[PDB]
């Protein structure tokens, strides 16, 4: 689920 | 084959300079091999995905992306205007949840499914199994990862995020897998990449522009975004017959850039996915 974009 | 103007990770791929923007691929682009995305599912009606994504299985009440993660990581895999394998067969495994998290139980039994699933589908040319999902030891998560290596499928997971050694953190310190970390564009670790011994081979992972929910695209990074890079090339290079499923991750290695990357931690590999092509 990592990372960071709207988000995980 | 070249796309011209292209995100900058897949132009570093079939390139040998950094700085470069065209992404030289052969036209076979991964036909006739799968990926399994095992994350919070696909936006497969995405018309970057050309019907060529695909849900299969679900762990939650509904089986679409309401994150985006996972569609974004399925479209850097194979998608028309950001895919490596641009020609793929893309297999949706919700696994995770519209959060973003999801519990050990339940990430070992979407790889067990796609262990057998894989039995049923047609793809020819191998199946490539990409796992951009972590969490920080288990050595039962680890082991699900191994048994679905075992059964015939490349897996590629994620180094982690934490800056830190990825020894410590499950389904990346797996030895049988391919655990990948994340470079940025004027190749440097990525500030966020986990790095040690375990690591296999890095790919590009900071400011990636893919393919979001709502039909919409968006650039975020993590090894997250690195993972896909890899498990396309693992396809690509698979359908191209110079891999197979078991060798891949060794022959991804062996064919890699060798010291290019800066801020690599001494007893961590400097080596940066690559496909070799060649007009």
């Amino acid at each position: 689920g990592d990372e960071q974009g709207e988000n995980k | 084959a070249a796309q011209t103007n292209a995100p900058w990770g897949l132009a570093r791929i079939s390139s040998t300079s950094p700085g470069t923007s065209t992404y030289y691929y052969d036209e076979s682009a991964g036909q006739g091999s799968c990926v399994y995305v095992i994350d919070t599912g696909i936006e497969a009606s995405h018309p970057e995905f050309e019907g060529r994504a695909q849900m299969v299985k679900t762990y939650y009440y509904s089986s679409r992306d309401g994150n985006g993660h996972g569609t974004h990581c399925a479209g850097t895999v194979g998608s028309r205007t950001y895919g490596v394998a641009k020609k793929t067969q893309l297999f949706g495994v919700k696994v995770l949840d519209d959060n973003g998290s999801g519990q050990y139980s339940t990430i070992i039994a979407g790889m067990d499914f796609v262990a057998s699933d894989k039995n049923n589908r047609n793809c020819p040319k191998g199946v490539v199994a990409s796992l951009s999902l972590g969490g920080g030891y288990s050595s039962s998560v680890n082991s699900a990862a191994a048994r679905l290596q075992s059964s015939g499928v490349m897996v590629a997971v994620a180094a982690g995020n934490n800056n830190a050694d990825a020894r410590n953190y499950s389904p990346a310190s797996e030895p049988s897998v391919c655990t990948v970390g994340a470079s940025d564009r004027y190749d440097r670790r990525s500030s966020f990449s986990n790095y040690g011994s375990v690591l296999d081979i890095f790919g590009p992972g900071t400011s990636i522009l893919s393919t979001w929910i709502g039909g919409s695209t968006r650039s975020i990074s993590g090894t997250s975004m690195a993972t896909p890079h890899v498990a396309g090339l693992a396809a690509y290079l698979m359908t191209l017959g110079k891999t197979t499923a078991a060798s891949a991750c060794r022959y991804i290695a062996d064919t890699a850039n060798k010291g290019d990357l800066s801020n690599i931690p001494f007893g961590t590999v400097n080596l940066l996915a690559y496909n070799n092509y060649q007009a």
